[PDB]
Order: C-alpha cells, then sequence, then structure tokens
C-alpha cells in the first residue's frame, strides 16, 4: 500500500520548487542550494520502493 | 464493486528463512510509516468524516424510459421525430462508456496476471470481441457523424446484406 | 554552390586596372559609413533611423508583383508547372489508395476486429 | 584571473626576451620591431604569434599591420581584453 | 442574457467624460464575459434553447466565450496607439469593436442559415473601415478592396444557393428543425449547390487558393498589432463549415476530395514561404493559414474525430495566433519598422517579455497538451483513417511548425541591438496583461479542456 | 596557468566513483533475469570480446 | 524449459536478504541444466549433420 | 598591398601548423623548416616570380587545408567561445532606470551624469571639427583624428570610447 503512495512523492518533490518558484518565499543565493537539497531527499525517497520491488 | 471484476483473492505472506542481516528493510519501514505519517492521515480522514454529520441526499441518476422509439414513428415529424432523437442520443452516449468498463476490464486482465497475460484470461479477451464487433456493425463506427435517421438507414443496410446471404445459401 | 576549390586566394589580376577600381569600393562605403557616424553618437537622438538600403529591401520582396511580370515567358509556365502539377499528381495516390480500401472492405474483409475509433 | 597595467608590461617582455631573436639589452620597452631592436619581415609575424598564445590569442592581421612597436602591442593587447581599470 | 448589454456598452463611452472612456469600456466589458462563462457551458443530452430565434443556443460553440474574452483585450492593446489623436474619435472608435462583437455574439448564438449569414455579412463592413482608417501603412485601401473583393463573390453565391434549399426542403431556419434531410443524390444541377455553400467558407478559411486575402488584411493592418485580434476572429468566423456539411449535405462528398488535396498544398507551401519574408506581422500571417487549413482537411473528412481536433483547433488558434500579433505590437510600437532583421535582441532590453515569447511561439508547436496539441493531434489520426498516405505530407508540416516557432526565436534572442537608441523603457503594466490575458487561459485549459472540444464529447 | 582543488568537485566525484565502480555489482546481480545464453563457444565468442579491447 | 532448478534461485529471490549477492548455489544447479540443454540443442544440430552426411554419400 | 598577400598567407600557415603536429617541439622543427623556404626567395626582387611564387603557396596549403583547425581561445568566429558570456547592456538602457531603484550606488549615477554632460557639450566642436575635415564630397576611406585638439574630445566618440568589456 505505501508503493503507491511513496512513489507520487518522488514527483511531487522535484515540482516543490516550481510551485514556490514565482516570489513564494524570500530566498536569493538558497534557490540554486534548494534545488541540491530537494533531489538528495528525493533520491531517498525513490531507493525505498526499489527495494520493494526486488522484494 | 459489483460491476467491477476484480481479483479473486490476494495471497502472499512472509517467510524470512534465509539469513538474518537486518530481517526485512521494506518490512521495517512498513511498520515504521504506518504510524509515523500513515496513522496521522487516517486520524485526519477519521475527523473530516465526524465534523460531516448531516449530509445531503442526492436522488442520483434520472430514470426517463423509452418514449417509443424512431422505428415505431413512420413519416417525418418534427413533434414525434424530437424525442425519438434524445432516446437514440442517451443510448448512444451510454453505449460509448459500456465499452470503456470492458475496455477496463482487459486493463485489469494485464496487471493482475503479469507474467502469463495472453495465454490465461481467456474471458475477457472474448468478451471484447463479442461487445466492439457489436458496436462496430451498430452504433455508426462508419456512419460518420451521429444522427438518428441515419442509424436507421445502417440498420437496414446490415439487414437487406443478411437477409439476401441467407436466402441464397 | 561552389564548383571547384573554395573562392578566396585564387582568380586574380596582379595590380592592373582593378587596383583603382577597389580603391572606389571604400570611397562609396565610406560616404554612407560617415552619414551613418554623425547620426549614430548624439545623446539627443533617441529612435531607430531608416537605413533606405533595408527599406527597399523589404520593398522588392513585399511589392514588385505587377510592376514586374509583366511579359510572361515560356520560364512562367515551367513555373507554373511546379504550380498546379503536384495538386494533380495526389489525385492519382490517393484514388489509388482509396480504390484499394473500398474493395477490399466488400469483398473479402481486411476490416480490424478491434476499430471502435471513427 | 584579473589582469593589471603592470602584468601586461610583465608578461610581454618576458616573452620578448626569452624568443632569442633580440638582444635583452638591445629592446626593453619602447624600442621598435620594424628597425630599432633588428627583426625581419618574417619576424614579425612570429613574436605577434608567440606573444598572443602567452596571453590570450585574438590578433587578426588587420591589426598585425598596426603592431610594430612592443609598448604599442601591449596597450592594443589590452584594448582587446579590456584590461586594468 | 447577451442582448442588450452590449448595445448598453453603445451609449457608456458617449456619456462618460474625456478623463475616463478606457477605464469603462474595460470594466463593464470584464463582467459581462464573466456572466458569458457562467451561464452558457451547461448543456443537456443534446442542444438547447435559451430563447425564440432571435438569438438561438450553444451545439458545440465555446468559441462564442472566446470572442467575450477579446472583447476587453482588443482595448488593452490599442493603448499607446489612438492616445494622440481626438476625443470623439476614440468614442467612434470603441463603438465600432462594440458592433464587430455584438454581430459576432448574434452568429455564434443564432442556430439558422438565413440570419447567420446576414449578420456574417454585417462584420464586413465595421472591419472595412477599421482597416482604411488609422492604418499605419500605406496602399490600405488594396487591403480593403480585397476584403470585400474575395469574401463578397463567393458569399453573394449563398443566397442562391440557401434560398433554393429551402424552397424544395421545409426551411432551414430552425436547424434542430432540419431534420427532414434528403440524401443528395450526386447530380450536375447539385454539383453547384455543393459549391456555393463551400465557397463562401473557403476565403474566410483560407486554402492554397483564394488565400490573398489573408496576408494584406495583415501586413496593411488595421491599427499596428491590435485590432488584428478581429481579423483572428474571422478566421474562426468561419465556423457554418461545422454545419452545412453535417447537415445540407452528408451524402455527397466526392467533391470534398479535391478541396482536402487543394489545402494539403495549403499546408506545405503556405510553411515553406513563411521561413524567408521580412516583415514579422507576415510570419504570423502565413503561419495562420496552415493552422486553420488543418479545420479545412478535418471538417471535409466528416469522421467524428475530426470535429473533435476542429473545434478545439478554432479556439486554440483564436488564442495563440492573436497572442502573436500583440508581440509583433510590441516591437512595432517601438522601432515604427516591422522588419525582423532590424528589430533584433531580447533580455538586452526586454528580459521578462522573453518568457512570455517563448509561452507564445512553443504553442504553434505541440508542447505538453494545451489545447494546440489536442487540436492537432485528433485531426491527424483522423487523416489516417481517411487514407494512410497523409501523415507523409503532415509530417512534414510537423518539421516547417519548429521552423515557425524559433526562427521567430533566434531573430531575436541575437543580442544586439546597435542602431537602436529607443526601447529603453522595458514594458507597461497593461503591455504585460496582454502576455497573461492570452497566455493563462491556455495554461488553465491544459488541465480539463472538456468544455472546449465539445461536439457531443 | 593554474588549476586549484574545489570542495565542491571532489565530494560530486568522489560519490559518482561508488556508483561507477559499483553498479554491475549491485543492479544486474538483484534484478530478476530472463534466459542466459552463456554456454557455447569459450574461445571463439566468449574470450574475444575482452581480447578485442586489449588487441 | 528446465523450470526444476530455476524455480529454486526465485525461492533464494523470495526470501528478503538485504543487499542480495550470497546466493551462487541456486545460480550454478539453473547454469548446470541451462548448460545441458544447450548441449542437448548442439547434439540435435550434430545428429541433423550426421544424417545429412549419411543421404549425401547414398 | 603585395606585402600583405605574403605576411596573411604566413600568419595563416603557422596557426594551421599546430593542427597538424602533436607536441611544442615538433612545431618548431617544422616551423624553421617553413622559414627556410620563404626567407630564401623574399630575400631578392621579383615582378612576375613573386607573385607566381604566392600563387603556388595555394598549392600545399590546400593539400593540407582541413583538419579541424586549432581555433582554441576566444577567436573572432571559427569555434570555442566567439561572442560568449555576454549580457552586453548597452548605454541606452543606462539611461532609463527607475526611481526609488536608481538611488541605489549613488556614485556610479553621479558619475554617469558627468559623462553625458561633457558629450553634449562637445558634440558641436565634434560635428566642426569632424565636418572641416573632408577631401571633397565624401571621404577617402578612414577615421577622422583630432587635429587642433586644444582643450579634447576627438570628433567621434561613445560606443568606440564606452565598450561593455568581457
Amino acid at each position: 500500500n505505501m508503493f503507491s503512495s511513496l512513489s507520487l512523492v518522488t514527483l511531487l518533490l522535484l515540482t516543490m520548487p516550481i510551485m514556490m518558484m514565482s516570489f513564494n518565499t524570500y530566498k536569493p543565493s538558497n534557490y540554486p542550494l534548494y534545488v541540491k537539497t530537494a533531489i538528495s531527499y528525493a533520491f531517498i525517497t525513490s531507493m525505498i520502493p526499489t527495494m520493494m520491488f526486488i522484494h | 464493486x459489483x460491476x467491477x471484476x476484480x481479483x479473486x483473492x490476494x495471497x502472499x505472506x512472509x517467510x524470512x528463512x534465509x539469513x538474518x542481516x537486518x530481517x526485512x528493510x521494506x518490512x521495517x519501514x512498513x511498520x515504521x510509516x504506518x504510524x509515523x505519517x500513515x496513522x496521522x492521515x487516517x486520524x485526519x480522514x477519521x475527523x473530516x468524516x465526524x465534523x460531516x454529520x448531516x449530509x445531503x441526499x442526492x436522488x442520483x441518476x434520472x430514470x426517463x424510459x423509452x418514449x417509443x422509439x424512431x422505428x415505431x414513428c413512420q413519416e417525418k415529424d418534427v413533434l414525434c421525430m424530437f424525442e425519438a432523437e434524445m432516446q437514440w442520443r442517451r443510448d448512444y452516449k451510454v453505449d460509448q462508456e459500456i465499452v470503456n468498463i470492458i475496455q477496463e476490464r482487459l486493463k485489469a486482465c494485464q496487471q493482475r496476471e503479469g507474467e502469463s497475460h495472453r495465454q490465461n484470461c481467456a474471458k475477457e479477451l472474448e468478451q471484447f470481441t463479442q461487445v466492439v464487433k457489436a458496436y462496430q456493425d451498430r452504433y455508426x463506427x462508419x456512419x460518420x457523424x451521429x444522427x438518428x435517421x441515419x442509424x436507421x438507414x445502417x440498420x437496414x443496410x446490415x439487414x437487406x446484406x443478411x437477409x439476401x446471404x441467407x436466402x441464397x445459401x | 554552390s561552389s564548383l571547384p576549390t573554395t573562392l578566396d586566394p585564387a582568380e586574380y589580376d596582379i595590380s592592373s586596372e582593378t587596383r583603382k577600381a577597389q580603391a572606389e569600393r571604400l570611397a562609396i562605403r565610406s560616404r554612407l559609413k560617415r552619414e551613418y557616424q554623425l547620426q549614430y553618437y548624439d545623446p539627443s537622438r533617441r529612435g531607430v533611423i531608416e537605413d533606405p538600403a533595408l527599406v527597399r529591401w523589404t520593398y522588392a520582396r513585399s511589392a514588385n508583383i505587377y510592376p514586374n511580370f509583366r511579359p510572361n515567358t515560356k520560364t512562367s509556365l515551367l513555373g507554373a508547372l511546379f504550380g498546379i502539377g503536384p495538386l494533380v499528381f495526389w489525385y492519382y495516390v490517393f484514388k489509388t489508395d482509396r480504390d484499394r480500401k473500398e474493395k477490399l472492405i466488400q469483398e473479402g474483409k481486411l476490416d480490424r476486429t478491434f476499430n471502435i475509433s471513427y | 584571473p584579473p589582469l593589471t597595467l603592470e602584468g601586461i608590461k610583465d608578461r610581454v617582455l618576458y616573452v620578448l626576451k626569452l624568443y632569442d631573436k633580440i638582444d635583452p639589452e638591445k629592446l626593453s620597452v619602447n624600442s621598435h620591431f620594424m628597425k630599432d631592436l633588428g627583426l625581419d619581415s618574417l619576424d614579425q609575424v612570429e613574436i605577434i604569434m608567440a606573444m598572443e598564445d602567452e596571453f590570450g590569442f585574438e590578433i587578426p592581421d588587420i591589426d598585425a599591420e598596426k603592431l610594430m612597436c612592443p609598448q604599442e602591442i601591449v596597450d592594443y593587447i589590452a584594448d582587446k581584453k579590456d584590461v586594468y581599470e | 442574457k447577451y442582448i442588450i448589454p452590449t448595445i448598453m456598452l453603445m451609449p457608456l463611452t458617449w456619456l462618460s467624460k474625456n478623463n475616463m472612456i478606457w477605464v469603462n469600456s474595460t470594466a463593464h466589458s470584464l463582467l459581462i464575459s464573466f456572466t458569458s462563462l457562467l451561464l452558457m457551458n451547461q448543456f443537456g443530452d443534446n442542444s438547447l434553447n435559451f430563447s425564440l430565434l432571435f438569438f438561438s443556443d450553444s451545439l458545440s460553440t465555446p468559441l462564442l466565450i472566446l470572442t467575450m474574452w477579446l472583447l476587453p483585450l482588443m482595448l488593452m492593446a490599442s493603448q499607446h496607439h489612438l492616445s494622440k489623436e481626438n476625443l470623439t474619435r476614440k468614442k467612434l472608435f470603441i463603438t465600432m469593436l462594440i458592433s464587430l462583437q455584438l454581430f459576432l455574439i448574434m452568429t455564434f448564438t443564432a442556430m439558422e442559415l438565413i440570419l447567420f449569414y446576414i449578420l456574417f455579412e454585417a462584420t464586413l463592413v465595421p472591419t472595412l473601415i477599421i482597416i482604411t482608417r488609422w492604418g499605419n501603412q500605406t496602399e490600405r485601401l488594396n487591403a480593403g478592396l480585397y476584403f470585400l473583393f474575395y469574401t463578397l463573390a463567393g458569399s453573394l453565391p449563398l443566397l442562391v444557393a440557401l434560398i433554393y434549399i429551402q424552397n424544395t426542403v421545409g426551411s432551414l431556419n430552425f436547424l434542430m428543425l432540419q431534420y427532414w434531410v434528403q440524401p443528395v443524390h450526386n447530380s450536375w444541377s447539385n454539383v453547384f449547390m455543393w459549391l456555393a455553400c463551400m465557397m463562401a467558407f473557403m476565403v474566410k478559411m483560407p486554402l492554397y487558393g483564394l488565400h490573398l486575402w489573408l496576408p494584406k488584411a495583415h501586413v496593411e493592418a488595421p491599427i499596428a498589432g491590435s485590432m488584428v485580434l478581429a481579423a483572428v476572429l474571422l478566421k474562426l468566423g468561419g465556423y457554418g463549415m461545422l454545419r452545412i456539411t453535417l447537415i445540407l449535405n452528408p451524402m455527397t462528398d466526392f467533391m470534398a476530395y479535391p478541396f482536402i488535396m487543394l489545402s494539403l498544398w495549403g499546408m506545405i507551401m503556405t510553411s515553406s514561404i513563411c521561413l524567408r519574408q521580412t516583415d514579422l506581422k507576415s510570419l504570423i500571417a502565413y503561419s495562420s493559414v496552415s493552422h486553420m487549413a488543418l479545420v479545412i482537411v478535418a471538417i471535409l473528412i466528416q469522421t467524428p474525430w475530426s470535429y473533435m481536433g476542429a473545434t478545439a483547433l478554432m479556439i486554440a488558434h483564436g488564442l495563440t495566433s492573436s497572442m502573436l500579433f500583440c508581440l509583433a505590437n510590441s516591437n512595432y510600437e517601438r522601432i515604427h519598422s516591422r522588419t525582423m532583421i532590424l528589430a533584433r535582441g531580447l533580455q538586452t532590453l526586454l528580459p521578462l517579455m522573453a518568457t512570455w515569447w517563448l509561452l507564445a511561439s512553443l504553442t504553434n508547436l505541440a508542447l505538453p497538451p494545451t489545447i494546440n496539441l489536442i487540436g492537432e493531434l485528433f485531426v491527424v489520426m483522423s487523416t489516417f483513417s481517411w487514407s494512410n498516405i497523409t501523415i507523409i505530407l503532415m509530417g512534414v508540416n510537423m518539421v516547417i511548425t519548429a521552423l515557425y516557432s524559433l526562427y521567430m526565436l533566434i531573430m531575436t534572442q541575437r543580442g544586439k541591438y546597435t542602431y537602436h537608441i529607443n526601447n529603453i523603457s522595458p514594458s507597461f503594466t497593461r503591455e504585460n496583461a496582454l502576455m497573461s490575458l492570452h497566455i493563462l487561459p491556455l495554461l488553465l485549459l491544459t488541465l480539463n479542456p472538456k468544455i472546449i472540444l465539445g461536439p457531443l464529447y | 596557468n593554474i588549476n586549484e582543488n574545489n570542495p565542491l568537485l571532489i565530494n560530486s566525484i568522489k560519490r559518482l566513483l561508488i556508483g561507477s565502480l559499483f553498479a554491475g555489482y549491485i543492479i544486474s546481480n538483484n534484478i530478476p533475469p530472463t534466459t542466459i545464453p552463456q554456454m557455447t563457444m569459450p574461445y571463439y565468442l566468449k574470450t574475444t570480446a575482452l581480447i578485442v579491447t586489449i588487441l | 524449459y528446465c523450470a526444476h532448478y530455476l524455480i529454486r534461485f526465485l525461492k533464494c529471490k523470495r526470501d528478503s536478504f538485504p543487499n542480495f549477492l550470497a546466493c551462487k548455489h541456486e545460480r550454478h544447479d539453473w547454469d548446470y541444466c541451462e548448460h545441458l540443454d544447450y548441449v542437448k540443442r548442439m547434439k540435435e544440430f550434430e545428429r541433423e549433420r550426421r544424417l545429412l552426411q549419411r543421404k549425401k554419400r547414398r | 598591398t603585395h606585402q600583405q598577400k605574403v605576411l596573411r598567407l604566413y600568419k595563416r600557415a603557422l596557426r594551421h601548423l599546430e593542427s597538424w603536429c602533436i607536441h611544442r617541439d615538433k612545431y618548431r622543427y617544422f616551423a624553421c623548416l617553413l622559414r627556410a623556404r620563404f626567407d630564401e626567395h623574399k630575400n631578392e626582387k621579383d615582378m612576375v616570380k613573386a607573385t607566381q611564387l604566392l600563387r603556388e603557396a595555394e598549392e600545399e596549403f590546400w593539400h593540407g587545408q582541413h583538419p579541424q583547425p586549432y581555433i582554441f581561445p576566444e577567436s573572432p568566429g571559427g569555434t570555442s567561445y566567439e561572442r560568449y558570456e555576454c549580457y552586453k547592456v548597452p548605454e541606452w538602457c543606462l539611461d532609463d532606470w527607475h526611481p526609488s531603484e536608481k538611488a541605489m550606488y549613488p556614485d556610479y549615477f553621479a558619475k554617469r551624469e558627468q559623462w553625458k554632460k561633457l558629450r553634449r557639450e562637445s558634440w558641436e566642436r565634434e560635428v566642426k571639427q569632424l565636418q572641416e575635415e573632408t577631401p571633397v564630397g565624401g571621404p577617402r576611406t578612414e577615421a577622422l583624428p583630432p587635429a587642433r585638439k586644444q582643450g579634447d574630445l576627438p570628433p567621434l566618440w561613445w560606443h568606440i570610447v564606452t565598450r561593455p568589456r568581457e
């Protein structure tokens, strides 16, 4: 059941900088670092359901 | 439910026989994420269900049946044909979505078997060939844009060809 | 398209009468340049200048339709062969495909079993 | 990397002295390669190619005729690269 | 409910003081456009009837909403233009745009062939005055003369056609009444009966032949790049082809077969010319021939799939091509010559407009599904059921649609602008508003365009 | 001419070095296979692939 | 084709065991029957070559 | 311009030699071999034979003409960053800075006002100085340097004396 729920999170995490691009929050110079941190946690949320697939 | 075919029974049971290591990491996370945010979302869904309390009934789909077919109404008349044109169009909208259900039945056939796919099922592929062939020869699929008067001519064209073939053979 | 080697150090007169003609090239070039230079380096300008070379360039393509082509020669008829020609070409392509298809529907069925479209 | 006016006078002089075609006492900074230094017509293109490769090779043939003096060649290289504010 | 608020927009401009005018004409049209989206979107099993036939109903018309959406959008674009002219002529002009929109409301709503035609030709007179006056370029009279020479010579054959059909079979009037339809037996007398009904909508829907009507109207523009949106409405104004082919002649479509073939070279050869031309407006004008040629290919096949693609394309082109004319307007108001080679350089002067250039150019191509892909893809899939060879011809068009957008981008991406001293100020608040109010409805139609491509969908 | 070592470059490529050395040992070993043809011709087909790179 | 030895490799994969690499005994058994199946196909090609040699002589 | 034709061919020959060779020591060897060819024939004066040698110089140069030439750094045209890393905002955009935003960094705004005042006042003197130097009708190919430069300001500077950089 959690396999379907966590699969869409990888799609959601990558769209979060796009959704919070137009003004949203005041973050200069931190925005390029925000892209790096978003994909890093997107990798972790993609590693778990692949372990479910090997199982 | 009821209208959907669905699987008979779901199998799978935990074995864990070979090695120890750190047990199953997926099953350990399954127990971890069940209380992390799966329990919190279930509690929030229950809180939203409790806050509903009073709800509207809504009498669902309206009936409206028969009202005489276009084949029964002989000779061209605007008062008689109008209700017959609406009856044929309502059936054509339903017959479009009948195919879509059996289309999704074939979608369920592909997933719920996986490995076999073509070798197994046997019923869903047969049911698809029984409906689509009936839809192709009777409900347009060759008679361009939808028209009630054209459908009666299409039905007469199929009947005249069948009668000519049956009398000869 | 160039036929032999790339033309840059090939085929030129060795400092003959062409030198007087080559000096004339810079004379007309600077004449159009100096009037451009005078209408550029002033702060009180504000606005894109005309340049008659580009105005006549647009006029050569957009206009000159009926002042030109008043001698309708055999070359225009050859251009007409590339005009009407391709339109009549597909008439023996689409009809041959249709008569192939329509005959297959009636005699010796070639229609798809799962064709709910159209 | 940043480039200074003193850096342009140091890099061009070191490249000219290493060429071995002219003496270090004969050419200093303002002594022209055309007559004062003692360089051939083929040497003028050879010195221009060596000086460009050391700093930043962007020397056209049209500016090569104007480039004769090492003091002028250092100024022309600084003008094209926009060095020293 | 759509009769006498647009007629009530008429005395609004005359009564209002000289300081206002533009503030009243826009605000009292945006709330009128809100009511069109509020009421007309409802449908039963088939076509309804709002009232007795003065203005009838909607069957497959979300195209009415588009005209109501352009009801204030034309007033947005003509702000820098007509700012130095007389105040009495400003009141005269806005009423002429309102009168165009007045008859455009009528034509889409009225489900007649007789009342539709005379109000279809009632859009011709206001556009004639709008083109021949306030035209920035010389020889604008050729754009005026050929506007009524090509159209009227093709459309006056409808009077001898439409009245002939109702004299034989009942009456055309109510359309939903017209199901007394007898199949056309394909006779030599019926040859010109089909041709006269089609040729009227072979001019406004540009083919390969008789297509010179369009680019002359755009090159010799009515107003800079502001009243060109009304000429985009005239392109989609040939929607009678959806009704004539369906009702008047369903059996005989053997004569449709050469007209698809004529419009098939009105796809490739109309896109080939749109590659070298110098005028930036003409690079939209010839591209608008090809995208509207898609509908003429679609309708004459008469398959249910083509109608889904066509009705989508009528709305798709009405918001994408018009948006491209607004970009041509923004360049012309600064340089005052529409030469593509001269006006070269974005981002150095116009940083924010460059992103709006992308969201307007790439929509000519099949992007992530906006309405243009949904419009085109159903037509290409419809042409295969017609004949298998079509995609070889249609595939070349898919290559040159990239040669539409990117060539418009590259010739503006080249950072130079040495001769240009003007274009110092980036953009006005109303200037960027045109870029938003054209693209954001296209972006909202990405989600669910169910109420866009709807002839029984 | 200067070429300096950056803190961003080292941490990026070193983590890729784990991904470049340990890819086939993890991915192809865990993924379910379907019919392996590695049996016939050892000197004519099997050893020839590695020998071609050496030659 | 083998089925009997191939299912045992899937039976080893049926049990979880994180970072799966230490299951070679099931893989070697699956390769042993596959090599025998490849040899059976090679013997069938050899028997076809032997039958063609006898047919050419007669 | 026969002297220019020899120099341009020799300049092209050196920069095309590096594409054929690999190492720097081999480049020096082939350059001295080229120096043995050109210096021996330039010593004597030739009227017909010099142009004959220059037309023969097209050969060998065309036999080895395209191995993809080594235009490594920021060179005009060719390859590898010809006109790149360029935002290049002109002085025309530097005048249309918005109020309540142009106040930031006031030293750049105060200096630019003095530069604009220097150009507007000297333009009338530049038009007289530039208009004075005329042979008859049109110029004979070339720029106009200041002759009577008492105060300062050449006739024709703003784009030339105000490049964006790089």
